[PDB]
């Protein structure tokens, strides 16, 4: 009964459980459709942004019920759980969303069971990124991830002691390190066959930044081409 | 100046 | 029993240190100069420093295409591939280099010619709303005390990278990339012995330089509009 | 498509 072996176990289940109870499976969802702009790009459908931020907006809210279970993250002041909360949000909505693609369909579905096509995604809002985001979807379903290894990058992703403007940096930073070496962990006992699946795995956090960076450009862009102000809580995120 | 996200905090 | 045997990562641990450190002058290995050109205030953009700035990105960016030639492999992938991935990897491993070039105590940025700016300077150069971001960024490698060894490491991962699109042997990047990974992190090992945690934090840099590199394309796009000439003709290649 | 980063990398 190796000690941090304990803890780091304790800490794979707590998060494994906070992204399922936060966070529906694919296979666990009624999946239903609509027509709405379901066969050509325009440059925005309100029908569809209004569902989508809806959408949006509840599962921001699972989001951050999700960080409250965080193991320390309600130990930071309330500042630095803000602003992480802010600067992790794309982040979490981009990799959430695209773990629920589907490569016959070429869809993505919400957790209400919306299931929507590229081209709905685009005029929902995804606009110009939208083959962007669909590409890094399919790179990422070969890794066959579970929701032990999606909650851990999440948790990663979220306990961020770079992010600009912390008050407890170190504290942050510190708090991620067995996140880092619970996810090597459980990769390593999950993946023995193929090894060096730690970097690839923890590297797609690369791309999460990379269309995150690009995703607030194009909320800027939405926020001129929607006739009315986004829901307020996304308002608050992307401040 | 919102008062959603805090709110959301103190659950 | 301390270290195990590893004759070959060793080997390509040093052709990499030398690779980066030939074509990368170190800070202390430089001989530094100022300037008094807007030194005190933030202005939109410095004509003087813009023209140095951009001069000086450019040859770097030759040090780059040099630095990326050195590494075994690379000139064995095709042309595409090697324009592909130097493209992609190109402003990532400008921001690392200026960033590894940070004097904490003078909160300065030292280029190969031995030019130092401050944060001002950097602003009004061509950094514009971006100076604290990767300012911030530089006092975050700090810490973790990077040499010549480890630089040149994380700038070859960072090239060398089978995700990036249009890759015609993308395979093949990989299989190229993965000795660079164990390198790095056996390296980072007899560094840094019983002090772990240390390759991942190291690596995940690497995820800090996606971001700024990403709102870095937009900084350019914003530049080459600002600027009154033309963007010079290798950077306007490396961001096409 | 590519002159200059052409040149570099073919020599
Ligand atoms: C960055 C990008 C690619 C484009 C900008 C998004 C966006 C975010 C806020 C306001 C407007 C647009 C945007 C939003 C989301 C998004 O809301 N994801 C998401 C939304 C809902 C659910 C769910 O119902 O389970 C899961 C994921 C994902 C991806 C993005
Ligand atoms: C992303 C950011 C912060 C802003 C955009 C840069 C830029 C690139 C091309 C044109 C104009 C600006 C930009 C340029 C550089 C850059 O040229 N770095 C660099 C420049 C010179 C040297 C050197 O002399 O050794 C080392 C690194 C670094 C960081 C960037």
């Amino acid at each position: 009964s190796y000690e941090m072996t304990a803890e780091l176990d304790d800490l794979t289940e707590k998060i494994r459980k906070a992204h399922q109870e936060t966070f529906p499976s694919l296979c666990q969802l009624g999946k239903y459709t609509t027509n709405s702009s379901a066969d050509h790009r325009v440059r925005l459908d309100l029908g569809l942004w209004d569902k989508f931020s809806e959408l949006a907006t509840k599962c921001i809210i699972k989001i951050v019920e999700f960080a409250k279970r965080l193991p320390g993250f309600t130990g930071l002041t309330i500042a630095d759980q803000i602003t992480l909360l802010k600067a992790a949000c794309l982040d979490i909505l981009i990799l959430r969303i695209c773990t629920r693609y589907t490569p016959e369909q070429d869809t993505m579905t919400f957790s209400d069971g919306l299931t929507l096509n590229r081209t709905q995604m685009h005029n929902a809002g995804f606009g110009p990124l939208t083959d962007l985001v669909f590409t890094f979807a399919n790179q990422l379903l070969p890794l066959e991830m579970d929701d032990t290894e999606t909650g851990l990058l999440s948790a990663i992703c979220l306990i961020c002691g770079d992010r600009q403007d912390l008050e407890e940096p170190t504290k942050v930073d510190k708090l991620q390190e067995p996140l880092l070496e619970a996810l090597k962990i459980y990769i390593r006992k999950r993946r023995p066959s193929k090894p060096h699946m730690f970097p690839k795995i923890l590297m797609k956090i690369t791309d999460l930044r990379s269309i995150s960076a690009k995703g607030a450009e194009r909320v800027i862009t939405l926020k001129m081409e929607i006739p009315g102000s986004m829901p307020p809580l996304i308002q608050e995120m992307m401040e | 100046r919102h008062k959603i996200l805090h709110r959301l905090l103190q659950e």
